Parts: structure tokens; sequence; C-alpha cells
């Protein structure tokens, strides 16, 4: 699957 | 109503999230940040999804 992105 | 497709199966990691097998359909509520945004599932329950693994439906 895709990298899970970054939270901010 | 803005619909997205799972194009991927997503597990959750943190407790805020919604978790989703591939395949689903999910609604958008909110979009607090670029990349994640909170969607609903077809069973009502809410929490936050990864965008990078859903399409637009």
């Amino acid at each position: 699957p895709p990298p899970v992105p970054p939270r901010r | 109503a803005e619909y997205v497709r799972a194009l991927f199966d997503f597990n959750g990691n943190d407790e805020e999230d919604l978790p989703f097998k591939k395949g689903d359909i999910l609604r958008i509520r909110d979009k607090p940040e670029e990349q994640w945004w909170n969607a609903e599932d077809s069973e009502g329950k809410r929490g936050m999804i990864p965008v990078p693994y859903v399409e637009k439906y």
C-alpha cells in the first residue's frame, strides 16, 4: 500500500 | 455528498482513525489537513482517513 502520510 | 473509494485496506494507527477495507465507499465530512480527512463509513462510524489510500467516487 502507499506510504501513510505524516499528520500535522 | 463527497464520496471516496478505498484503494487499499487501512487498519488505522491512532484511535481517531477510521479503519476500512479496499472497496469501501466513504463519505468525506471535513478536511482539517491536506492528507488526513474526516470521513464516515456505511455503518455511520466516523474517523480520520489517509488521502493516499482513497480515490474520488
